[PDB]
């Protein structure tokens, strides 16, 4: 067989029913992101004369 | 003579600030055929 990948000829045994040289590449990506931020202020005063 | 003067005073304040963001991405891809160098690419 001539492999269309790695670009070479190869020999096969009578033990293998089929050696194919198809290519498939299947990719799945998941990227998930969070960010959060807070700020707070309180003040009081109580006064006399 | 007698005189007296008196007072009381009070004050309050607040401030708040807030932020959030969220992102999500997915990719799914099937390549069939290629040399796996560029099928990879």
């Amino acid at each position: 067989v001539f492999s269309g990948d790695g670009k070479d000829f190869y020999r096969l045994s009578g033990n293998v029913l089929s050696y194919t040289f198809q290519v498939k590449i299947n990719n799945d990506f998941n990227y998930e992101f969070y960010n959060s931020t807070w700020s707070y202020v309180k003040h009081t005063s109580t006064e006399h004369t | 003579t007698k005189v007296e003067h008196r007072c009381t005073t009070n004050k309050l304040s607040e401030k708040h600030e807030g932020s959030f963001i969220q992102g999500a991405e997915k990719s799914i891809s099937l390549i069939r055929g290629g040399r796996s160098e560029y099928g990879a690419a």
